[PDB]
RNA sequence: GGCCGCAAGGUUAAAACUCAAAUGAAUUGACGGGGGCCCGCACAAGCGGUGGAGCAUGUGGUUUAAUUCGAUGCAACGCGAAGAACCUUACCUGGUCUUGACAUCCACGGAAGUUUUCAGAGAUGAGAAUGUGCCUUCGGGAACCGUGAGACAGGUGCUGCAUGGCUGUCGUCAGCUCGUGUUGUGAAAUGUUGGGUUAAGUCCCGCAACGAGCGCAACCCUUAUCCUUUGUUGCCAGCGGUCCGGCCGGGAACUCAAAGGAGACUGCCAGUGAUAAACUGGAGGAAGGUGGGGAUGACGUCAAGUCAUCAUGGCCCUUACGACCAGGGCUACACACGUGCUACAAUGGCGCAUACAAAGAGAAGCGACCUCGCGAGAGCAAGCGGACCUCAUAAAGUGCGUCGUAGUCCGGAUUGGAGUCUGCAACUCGACUCCAUGAAGUCGGAAUCGCUAGUAAUCGUGGAUCAGAAUGCCACGGUGAAUACGU
C-alpha cells in the first residue's frame, strides 16, 4: 500500500512549517508564487554550497531568508560581497527590500537531503548503489543516529527491468506521531533514465 | 451475531395512558419519524373502538391481543437440498411483536376512507376472530400442526 | 501545458486591462434607461468594434506553476496536486491535515 | 518363427523410426465437492429500495466533415472534468505564417504609449497626428518595439511492457523478517510450536533457543463532566428607569466565547481461575472496561492506473505532426446498460395563522430601508474586510376549513404565447418568471442492493468550481424507528 508523507503529518507536533507569515486571501497566491520563485533561484545557484532548507519570512512589506548550509564559508565568499548581491537579486525578484542570514548545519550526514543529493551525485558518477548506500548507511550510523533507511528504485544498472532495494538499520517508527524523523528525496538523471532515491533518519522520541 | 454481546434498550412510556405496550405499538405503526401523526392516529382508533365497545382502551386492546398472537412456529433446516420445517416455540416478547405487526399490516390493508377506521374496524373483528390478522394465525397454528414429527 | 496556451492567456490579460476603462463607458452608456436610442445604438455598434480578447469571460483560471486548466483553486493559485505537493513540504503557512 | 492348448491364449523374443529427457526421495508454498478452532450486515432476525413510468447524467453501438483523448470484472460507467455558447479545445472545414505564438546569441532603425481612417469574417495590409524620454564619465549602458541569417525553438505525436513521482485493491486483515547459537549432505528448520487468554504475533506459563526490527496498542484531532483567568460586538440572576426595545444605568452570578488544568486507571469490592494472565458481576461517577467518531494502511500481489498535471530514456515531424483566425462539433439517435431525481396519493393535496436550529461566505464583493411591477426583477441607496452589517422568514411540525377514493382539487412530462438577467454575442446550445396545455404512471417479471442507534428512513440549510449555468460532490442541523434465538 501507500504510505502517507512523514513530514506533513506531524507539522503540529514536533515539525515547523518552512513559511511563517501571515496574510489575507488577496496576498496569498501572490506570495506563494514569489516564495516558489525565490527558492528556485537560490537553489539554482547554489548548488555546489550543499543547501538543506531555505525559511522565508515576511516581516512588514519587506522579506527575510535564512539559508541552512554545510560549506558557510563559500556561501559568504569574500567579506560579504556573495551575500549583498544575492540579497540584491532576491530584493529584485520579491518586489521588496531583503536580509539574508545564514545557518551552519554541523555534522552534515544527519541530514536527508544532503544524503540524498550525494547518493544521487555518486549514482551521476557511475557508482554501484550498493556502495554508495551502504557507505550512507555506516556515516549516518557512526554519528549517534537512532535509526536510518535508505531506499533506490528505478532502472538499476542500466538494466532492462526497474525494480526498488532498501537498507535499513535501527528504529524507524514512521506510525508513531511524537518522534522525530527527516525525510527528503531526491532524483538522478542516468544516461537510461531517471533513479529515485528516498531516505529516512530517526532521531529522537520527543 | 458471532459475538453475543448486546443487551436490550430502554423505551419510553405512552403519553396519556402509562404504559409501555402502547409505545411499541405506536413505534411499530410509525413510518419516516413521525411519531406524532402515528400516536394521534392510534388514540383516535382507540377511543373510537372503547365508544363502540364501552369496556375500556386497555382491556379492549388485551382481549384483542389474545386472539392473534401465536404460540408455536417453523424454522426452516436444510439437510440435502430440501429442507425440514422444524416447531419451535415463541417467547412471549416476540408473541406481542408477531401479533402487533401482523394486526398493523393486516390493517394497512383495507378499504376504508382513514388509517384510524381502518386500524378500529380491523382491531374490532379481531378481538372475536373474523380478521385477516386471526386467519394468518390459524395458518401458521395449521402449517406446525402438520410437521410435528420432526419435534424433537 | 503547451507554450502557447500560457501565451494566449498573457495577450488576454493585456488587452483586458488596456480596454477596461473604454468598455465600462460603452457598457454604462448602454445600460442606461434615461438616453436616446440613437445613443444606443451607436454605443451598441461600437462595442463591437473592439477586439474580442478584451473581454475578461475570455480568461481561464490557470495553475501559475504547469498550466492544468481543471482543478483550480482561488485560495493559493494551484490545482489540486500541487497544492498537496507544496503542502506536504510546509510551504503554506497554517494549513494542516483536518480531522474532526 | 518354434513349442504348448479344444479354444481363450501362454511362453521364448527383435528391428526400423522418434525425443532430450523419463524417473526416486525429501523441501517451501498453493489448492481440496479433506479434518479441527475462530471472525466479518456473511447468513439468520427486521426496515427501506433498484429491475416497470417520465426526466437528469455517464457508457456501449450506430451515424457524421468532426462527433477530440483516456478509465472500461469485484477494484470502469454523476470516473479524469470542483461546473463544453465564444474562450476552455486538444477534433472538422476554410483563410493565412516560416528563426516562428514562446527564450538566448549577432548586425541595423529605435522610447515606452495615446487617440485615428480604409479593405477584410478575422488573422492581417496600408495610412493619419502625437510623448519620444529616464541614471547617464554627454561614450550612453537599456524596460521595451521592427528587419535580416543560422545555432535553434515547438510537439496534448508513439512506447505506463524502458522509467521517477503519485494512486487503487487484497485489508485496518494480524501478520512479515533479521543477528548469533543449534539441527540437517542439502533445499531448509527452530525461534514464530504447546496450555490458557485477547480485538490483536495482546498477555501469562512451559520450551534448543537467546535477543532485536517493521506491524498491534500508546503519543495526535473532535465530542460528553467539572475547575481557574478575561468580558466585547457576547450574557442578564439580584437593583433604578422605561417609548416594553437588555432599550438605558448598571452586574461578572449564568449561557457563551478561548487559553490553561482535573478526570477513567480493571482504580475499589465479591466470585471463578493454574496464587498467573484474565473472565462474570456490584459501588461511586458525566462517562467502565478500546466511552463515541476521525487521522494513522507492515513485507508484498495484480508487467493493475497515469508519457494528457509534471519530470524523463529511446523513436519520430521541422514551410509542419509546429503557429494565428472565423465558423462548426464534443449537446446527434431505430437501440442496450449503470448511477440518480420525481411520482403513482387521504400517515395525503390545497388555503389561512403561528413555534424551535446548526454550520458557512462576503470588496471587479454581500447588499438593507424606501418606491414601481402579479412575477423573475428594476431605481435610489445605508452598513460591512465582519460574535456588530448583508446573505437570510429554516422545512417537516401545530390549530382551523375544504377535498371523500376519482386517472381525482393525485402526477407535472411535452407544447404555444409574452418576458427578465448575465455576457461582445443565448439559432445550433443558458438559467429563471408569468398565462395557457395537461403525457406515461394505480407499487413494478426473472433477478438484485444498503443498513445494528442518534444508525436506517424522512425534512430543510451552506460551500468549492463559477460572468451566467446542480437532481452531482463536499459539509451542517430537526424528527427519529424494527430486529439480532443463533453459527
Ligand atoms: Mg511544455
Ligand atoms: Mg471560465
Ligand atoms: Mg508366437
Ligand atoms: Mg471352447
Ligand atoms: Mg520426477
Ligand atoms: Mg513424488
Ligand atoms: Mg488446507
Ligand atoms: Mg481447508
Ligand atoms: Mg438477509
Ligand atoms: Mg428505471
Ligand atoms: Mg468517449
Ligand atoms: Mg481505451
Ligand atoms: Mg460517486
Ligand atoms: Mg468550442
Ligand atoms: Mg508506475
Ligand atoms: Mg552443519
Ligand atoms: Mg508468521
Ligand atoms: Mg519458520
Ligand atoms: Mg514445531
Ligand atoms: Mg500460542
Ligand atoms: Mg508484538
Ligand atoms: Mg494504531
Ligand atoms: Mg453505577
Ligand atoms: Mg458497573
Ligand atoms: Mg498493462
Ligand atoms: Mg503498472
Ligand atoms: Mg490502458
Ligand atoms: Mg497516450
Ligand atoms: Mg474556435
Ligand atoms: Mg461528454
Ligand atoms: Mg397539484
Ligand atoms: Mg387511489
Ligand atoms: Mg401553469
Ligand atoms: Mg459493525
Ligand atoms: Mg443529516
Amino acid at each position: 500500500g501507500q504510505k502517507v508523507h512523514p513530514n506533513g503529518i506531524r507539522l503540529g507536533i514536533v515539525k515547523p512549517w518552512n513559511s511563517t507569515w501571515f496574510a489575507n486571501t488577496k496576498e496569498f497566491a501572490d506570495n506563494l508564487d514569489s516564495d516558489f520563485k525565490v527558492r528556485q533561484y537560490l537553489t539554482k545557484e547554489l548548488a555546489k554550497a550543499s543547501v538543506s532548507r531555505i525559511v522565508i519570512e515576511r516581516p512588514a512589506k519587506s522579506i527575510r531568508v535564512t539559508i541552512h548550509t554545510a560549506r558557510p564559508g563559500i556561501v559568504i565568499g569574500k567579506k560579504g560581497e556573495d551575500v549583498e548581491k544575492l540579497r540584491k537579486v532576491v530584493a529584485d525578484i520579491a518586489g521588496v527590500p531583503a536580509q539574508i542570514n545564514i545557518a551552519e548545519v554541523r555534522k552534515p550526514e544527519l541530514d536527508a537531503k544532503l544524503v540524498a543529493d550525494s547518493i544521487t551525485s555518486q549514482l551521476e558518477r557511475r557508482v554501484m548503489f550498493r556502495r554508495a548506500m551502504k557507505r550512507a548507511v555506516q556515516n549516518a550510523m557512526r554519528l549517534g543516529a537512532k535509526g536510518i533507511k535508505v531506499e533506490v528504485s528505478g532502472r538499476l544498472g542500466g538494466a532492462e527491468i526497474a525494480r526498488t532495494e532498501w537498507y535499513r538499520e535501527g528504529r524507524v517508527p514512521l506510525h508513531t506521531l511524537r518522534a522525530d524523523i527527516d525525510y527528503n528525496t531526491s532524483e538522478a538523471h542516468t544516461t537510461y533514465g531517471v533513479i529515485g532515491v528516498k531516505v529516512w533518519i530517526f532521531k529522537g522520541e520527543i | 451475531p458471532r459475538r453475543r454481546v448486546i443487551g436490550q434498550r430502554k423505551i419510553l412510556p405512552d403519553p396519556k395512558f402509562g404504559s409501555e405496550l402502547l409505545a411499541k405499538f405506536v413505534n411499530i405503526l410509525m413510518v419516516d419519524g413521525k411519531k406524532s401523526t402515528a400516536e394521534s392516529i392510534v388514540y383516535s382508533a382507540l377511543e373510537t373502538l372503547a365508544q363502540r365497545s364501552g369496556k375500556s382502551e386497555l382491556e379492549a386492546f388485551e382481549v384483542a391481543l389474545e386472539n392473534v398472537r401465536p404460540t408455536v412456529e417453523v424454522k426452516s433446516r436444510r439437510v440435502g437440498g430440501s429442507t425440514y420445517q422444524v416447531p419451535v416455540e415463541v417467547r412471549p416478547v416476540r408473541r406481542n411483536a408477531l401479533a402487533m405487526r401482523w394486526i398493523v399490516e393486516a390493517a394497512r390493508k383495507r378499504g376504508d376512507k382513514s388509517m384510524a377506521l381502518r386500524l378500529a374496524n380491523e382491531l374490532s373483528d379481531a378481538a372475536e376472530n373474523k380478521g385477516t390478522a386471526v386467519k394468518k394465525r390459524e395458518d401458521v397454528h395449521r402449517m406446525a400442526e402438520a410437521n410435528k414429527a420432526f419435534a424433537h | 501545458a503547451k507554450q502557447s496556451m500560457k501565451a494566449r492567456e498573457v495577450k488576454r490579460v493585456a488587452l483586458a486591462d488596456k480596454y477596461f476603462a473604454k468598455r465600462a463607458e460603452l457598457k454604462a452608456i448602454i445600460s442606461d434607461v434615461n438616453a436616446s436610442d440613437e445613443d444606443r445604438w451607436n454605443a451598441v455598434l461600437k462595442l463591437q468594434t473592439l477586439p474580442r480578447d478584451s473581454s475578461p469571460s475570455r480568461q481561464r483560471n490557470r495553475c501559475r506553476q504547469t498550466g492544468r486548466p481543471h482543478g483550480f483553486l482561488r485560495k493559493f493559485g494551484l490545482s489540486r496536486i500541487k497544492v498537496r505537493e507544496a503542502a506536504m513540504r510546509g510551504e503554506i503557512p497554517g494549513l494542516k491535515k483536518a480531522s474532526w
